């Protein structure tokens, strides 16, 4: 569950994913909320 | 003579700071005992081998959507299967069903969960769009 | 020994006004006696609980494609399940299979339909790309 | 009781000049005999009608990905079913599971193969993303 | 459904007709919209 | 198949080599073209 800065561990894909990919989504992951804002 | 359980949504739930969406299930077909829906999980009572299948219908632009089906018991979560779908970024076009299934050894006392690992996921409550079932083999 | 039926396409049908495409089915595997393909429907002869599964292989740029599996009987239509798939908009890239299944109580005299709710849907007649099946549980 | 086998990957292999990727399988659930994994193929010991299911999880920008499940026996090759999924062109976004299943008459001596008809295909080894199973009916 | 939409029986939703215009055979309601 | 196309065993049909120039490993009849 630990990644590089500005990524989250996606429990659906079991992989580290850029927070940037979830900024278009309605409710980003809790840990991404600071990056998208 | 096989035990069966087919289930359809009544509503979704998503706790505030979690990044998960679950479905409250209602049984529409039932034969035999050994399985009991309650809220967003299914309890296993009869140990054995079961066909498990799950479909969710998504209307969501999040780059990927899908569901994780698991069993919990004896203080131990085990992921059984998951389904993953890439979604169109255009909200007018962004529709995909996600179906997966497998056959698993379920133990008495297991809790079966179906989790969409996004908060406030936009998924259909339609009984022919989103559903979950079991067949004891 | 459970009764089974596995069906593959012989042909497509789509009438002018309808916005519907269906498949004419033929058996490649059967055991037991409760079911019969007749053209683009399956007739149910024995009441029981059945696993129903459906795959269609699309090669079609329509933003969404998929199929609707229903049962009609006793003056009443009910959708059992739908498969839905977003498609690429480039013709050369636009391939997707759509698989769904579930377990349902079917009654003697029911008619099962598989409908692609678009007219002139471009779908494969390959027996391993598009098919429809039943297992009496 | 019904004889069953559920298999998950141990690793993948892709031959040089071929345009194929296969999976080496390990059994995680077994009841009875009749079937036996031997590396990349499954051997049929007991003739019968089987529910066969297959999922593969792809992380690959190739325009389409999927798997071909086949039976080899008595001097003949026959595709049982195919699953096909269009993939996004961006590597960070390109995730899709591909599930399909059907019921088939398998004969003693047969070899069941699951082949991804691209070289060096990027597919998950996760037991809950990629798997293969059989239920004698 | 409102003007220049059709009820899509696959999606059980109201969809704009322009989504179906440049794609094989559009629904019958949409055919006038897709020409002129 | 035609020139600069390959038989795709997944899709059971002839496909232009352009569609496989993104792939890690394009097919062998396609590889000279994707230069
Ligand atoms: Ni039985």
């Amino acid at each position: 569950g630990q990644c590089s800065q500005n990524e989250y561990f996606d429990s659906l894909l079991h992989a580290c994913i850029p927070c940037q990919l979830r900024c278009s989504s309605n409710t980003p992951p809790l840990t991404c909320q600071r990056y998208c804002n | 003579k096989h035990s069966v359980l087919h289930l359809v949504p009544v509503n979704i739930t998503s706790k505030a700071d979690s990044d998960v969406t679950e479905v409250m299930w209602q049984p529409v077909l039932r034969r035999g005992r050994g399985l009991e829906a309650q809220g967003d999980i299914v309890r296993v009572w009869d140990t054995g081998i079961y066909l498990l299948y799950s479909q969710v219908l998504f209307h969501d632009v999040t780059f990927t959507m899908g569901q994780v089906v698991s069993r919990e018991g004896q203080g131990r979560r085990e992921t059984l299967f998951r389904c993953i779908r890439s979604m169109p970024s255009d909200p007018d076009r962004a529709y995909n069903s996600c179906y997966s299934a497998g056959v698993f050894h379920l133990h008495q006392g297991d809790i079966i969960t179906v989790k969409i690992p996004r908060a406030n996921a936009k998924l259909s409550l339609s009984p022919h769009g989103t559903f979950l079932g079991f067949v004891k083999l």
